[PDB]
């Protein structure tokens, strides 16, 4: 019993993108599927729904007339085709199964959800991050990841063998339209010079792996 | 359309306490069409309650649902560590179907003062032609405290937040913190 | 396009008084309509004794659901809920068992105008607010007895007519007339009784049973005398609010009567308390809509504000959508009638059904309205209230003069059967 959202990526503002959701472990044509999206830092927002035979569709006002929900029961797939995209549409899109199955008279509810697919709507290009150190009874030090796009950034310390105290922060979007964040750790002041601190920053989109060492100054 | 308004935006309680979440609808709706959802940071939503009071599959007895007309209530009798998350009310009674703002249930704890550490910009960045100064507050509670900011999730271990404000000055450059825990403002 | 959506609920309906017969039988108490028929105006369709024949008709047509009503005085001869007539309880339990066996979902109406005579005599029926609690007792007994195999409930069928024909025109039982306050006091009690039953169900029966409970509100449709005249349109809206808005606003709306009505019936319309406004609203799990001859004939049935009565089912559905926040809709009753002399070749009924069904499909596809079900009105010919046997509403023909009273499918029956098979035309 699962749903898999697919087709997420980057789209130029005003351009069109199509999404797909794959279902398995239940009779697909017996259920209605929703599309629900969530912008970073914000609440759940209902987008659309499609019912059993694919002829009945309902949408939210904000996306009405631009997005087109469809399904192929033989292929067990549901699609969300979105055009004339905007910055506000940049969000994570979920496909959710509605519990109200055909011929059952069940109350409505979204019981099975997928992991999600992230869609970012921007005209900037895929640029890797630049890593700058933040130098230091206890003391703190960090790493600053700047000017990277798109959103997914992974940060580690000492190849994963240091985590207590680590505070990688959620990214923020700056005036330029690129993402930036910082990862900070606090260790014993006495520990410095006895331990080597290396911060690992991985950005798969830009195929950039950076190992940075942070020294006091 | 039916606008669902949730109150309060944030609820701060200790484990083993009762939590009462409220959802008001702009128009009246049948209890039959009201659902509650739980969402943890980095996770997909989970259906808790459907049809106003009915528990979803695998949902424990501590979660209750009630209400009718324009007022609905979610209640957790005895809060547990797993319970602290964000809750959304949803209605399918009217089309278009809508979600509430969301209510965040956080962990209440003894007031803790922040630790302030200021980091001046690196040389490589300075050479590049931009300068960022980072003020960081470590393990404080509560959260209520050009510069852009970032805050973390409530710590699983010690139930605190940490916030990092970044000031982005020009190519040539040429941090006061205020919090309840602190008797007086701390400048660094 | 021309076919209905998949999982669309097809159904047919009847009323207890119209088809049951056996008004004295097995200790059944008289109803206000029983008294009314003797006083102001047999055995009808004899469904009580010919239940198996009705089930065959249901089988023949192929409906996914069946709507019938429980006779309150057949369960409780004296109205008060103490000791139910055991023979009557078996009949309704046998019927539900019968329907479950053939996978036919039932929609059960607690009240289809047959108030027990004892209650009317003792308290003044719906004029007394005492019977709100008695009605709740009756509803409670029914949920306990039948609720495990009933997923759909209707508390009152067409409260507008109950209040308006019963106390305004005198054309229905109890035949009261000449006090407008009585009309609106009765409507107030009907609304309150429904809300109390919904709250009762929601709290006590919904968690185990998980059914859907509503109230069937009937209405007419009206069009302006001049297509663009705004004053005409305003008059139309008043006409709609006078019938449909009267009950729908308290129940599907803000818990209070339409603002227009409150000004117009200032010293007649009762006042809802603030507490009551909150409790009245949100008390219907779907919008059960009745669109039939009872809301159009006779001409004293509705206030037209000098406008054009219309049979536009599609426009009526859009009115519900706009005024009541686009709810899920079940067509609780729909159809027309023929003259008694028309037996089996009811061509008009087919036209009428085709006319109406086309409008419903229009409303779903073009207007995005959530009509999930349709109840064709009258499984079999019966006793049509003041009209008695002068008109015929059924899909199956019944010869009242014959002892046997076999159910003979008309052209409409064969057509409706065809429609369900194809799920459209
Ligand atoms: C209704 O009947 C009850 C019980 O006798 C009585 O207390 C009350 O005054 C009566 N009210 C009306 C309106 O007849
Ligand atoms: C009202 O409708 C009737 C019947 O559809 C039509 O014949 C008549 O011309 C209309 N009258 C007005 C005043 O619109």
């Amino acid at each position: 019993v699962q749903l898999v959202e697919s087709g997420g990526g980057v789209v130029q503002p005003g351009r069109s993108l199509r999404l797909s959701c794959a279902a398995s472990g239940f009779t697909f044509s017996n259920y209605g599927i929703h599309w629900v999206r969530q912008a970073p830092g914000k609440g759940l927002e209902w987008v659309a729904v499609i019912w059993y035979d694919g002829s009945i569709k309902y949408y939210a006002d904000s996306v009405k007339g631009r997005f087109t929900i469809s399904r192929d029961n033989s292929k067990n797939t549901l699609y969300l085709q979105m055009n004339s995209l905007r910055a506000e549409d940049t969000a994570v899109y979920y496909c959710a199964r509605d519990r109200a199955a055909a011929g059952l008279h069940y109350y409505y509810g979204m019981d099975v959800w997928g992991q999600g697919t992230t869609v970012t709507v921007s005209s900037a290009s895929t640029k890797g991050p630049s890593v700058f150190p933040l130098a230091p009874g206890t003391a703190a030090l960090g790493c600053l990841v700047k000017d990277y796009f798109p959103e997914p950034v992974t940060v580690s310390w000492n190849s994963g063998a240091l985590t207590s105290g680590v505070h990688t922060f959620p990214a923020v979007l700056q005036s330029s339209g690129l993402y930036s964040l910082s990862s900070v750790v606090t260790v014993p002041s006495s520990s410095l010079g006895t331990q080597t601190y290396i911060c690992n920053v991985n950005h798969k989109p830009s195929n950039t792996k950076v190992d940075k060492k942070v020294e006091p100054k | 359309e039916i606008v669902l308004t949730q109150s309060p935006g944030t609820l701060s309680l200790s484990p083993g306490e009762r939590a009462t979440l409220s959802c008001r609808a702009s128009q009246s709706v049948s209890s039959t069409y009201l659902a509650w959802y739980q969402q943890k940071p980095g996770q997909a939503p989970r259906l808790l309650i459907y049809g106003a009071s009915s528990r979803a599959t695998g949902i424990p007895d501590r979660f209750s649902g009630s209400g009718s007309g324009t007022d609905f209530t979610l209640t957790i009798s005895r809060l547990e560590p797993e319970d602290f998350a964000v809750y959304y009310c949803q209605q399918s009674g009217s089309s278009p179907l809508t979600f509430g703002g969301g209510t965040e249930v956080e962990i209440k704890r003894t007031v803790a003062a922040p630790s302030v550490f200021i980091f001046p910009p690196s040389d490589e960045q300075l050479k590049s032609g931009t300068a960022s100064v980072v003020c960081l507050l470590n393990n404080f509670y509560p959260r209520e405290a050009n510069s852009q900011e970032s805050v973390t999730e409530q710590d699983s271990k010690d139930s605190t937040y940490s916030l990092s404000s970044t000031l982005t000055l020009s190519k040539a450059d040429y941090c006061e913190v205020t919090h309840q825990g602190l008797s007086s403002p701390v400048t660094k | 396009y021309d076919t209905f959506p998949k999982n669309f609920f097809w159904g047919i309906g009847t009323g207890a008084l119209q088809v049951e017969g056996s008004w004295k039988k097995d200790g059944k108490g008289p109803s206000i309509w029983d008294h009314f028929i003797h006083t102001h105006l047999n055995g009808s369709s004899d469904s009580y004794i010919f239940l198996e024949k009705d089930l065959s008709a249901l089988d023949f047509i192929g409906v996914s659901f069946y709507q019938f009503s429980i006779s309150w005085p057949r369960l409780f001869p004296d109205g008060i809920v103490t000791v139910a007539n055991a023979k009557g309880l078996q009949y309704y339990s046998t019927l539900l068992d019968a329907l479950v066996l053939r996978n036919i979902e039932p929609i059960v109406t607690l009240y289809h105008w047959d108030l027990p005579l004892a209650l009317q005599e003792k308290y003044g029926g719906w004029k007394n607010d005492t019977i709100i609690d008695i009605f709740n007792d009756y509803a409670t007994y029914c949920f306990q007895m039948f609720g495990d195999r009933v997923k759909y409930w209707i508390t009152i069928h067409n409260p507008y007519l109950v209040a308006w024909h019963g106390y305004g025109t005198g054309m229905h039982a109890p035949g009261e007339k000449g006090n407008l306050a009585a009309v609106y006091t009765v409507g107030h009690n009907l609304i309150k009784a429904h809300s109390k039953v919904w709250h009762n169900y929601n709290t006590h029966f919904r968690p185990h049973q998980k059914g859907w409970l509503s109230i069937t509100l009937g209405s007419h449709w009206i069009e302006p005398n001049r297509s663009e005249n705004t004053m005409d349109i305003f008059k139309c809206q008043q006409s709609m609010v006078s019938v449909l808005g009267w009950f729908a606003n308290p129940i599907h709306g803000d818990g209070d009567y339409p603002e227009g009505m409150r000004k117009k019936l200032f010293s007649v319309l009762p006042i809802f308390s603030e507490a009551e406004k909150h409790e009245m609203r949100g008390t219907a799990d779907f919008f059960a809509f009745s669109f039939g001859p009872n809301n159009f004939k006779p001409l004293n049935t509705m206030a037209k504000m000098g406008q054009n009565v219309s049979l536009n089912l599609r426009e009526a559905l859009n009115w519900i959508k706009l005024e009541y926040n686009n709810p899920r809709i079940l067509i609780a009753e729909n159809g027309w009638f023929t003259d008694s002399r028309v037996k089996t070749e009811d061509t008009t009924a087919i036209y009428m059904m085709k006319n109406f069904l086309s409008q419903v499909l229009q409303a779903i596809r073009l207007d995005e309205i959530r009509v999930f079900g349709y109840t064709a009105w009258s499984l079999l010919d019966g006793f049509e209230w003041q009209d008695a046997y002068t008109i015929r509403r059924g899909l199956f023909y019944v010869d009242f003069n014959s002892k046997q009273k076999e159910r003979k499918p008309k052209s409409s029956a064969h057509y409706y059967k065809q429609i369900i098979r194809e799920n459209g035309f």
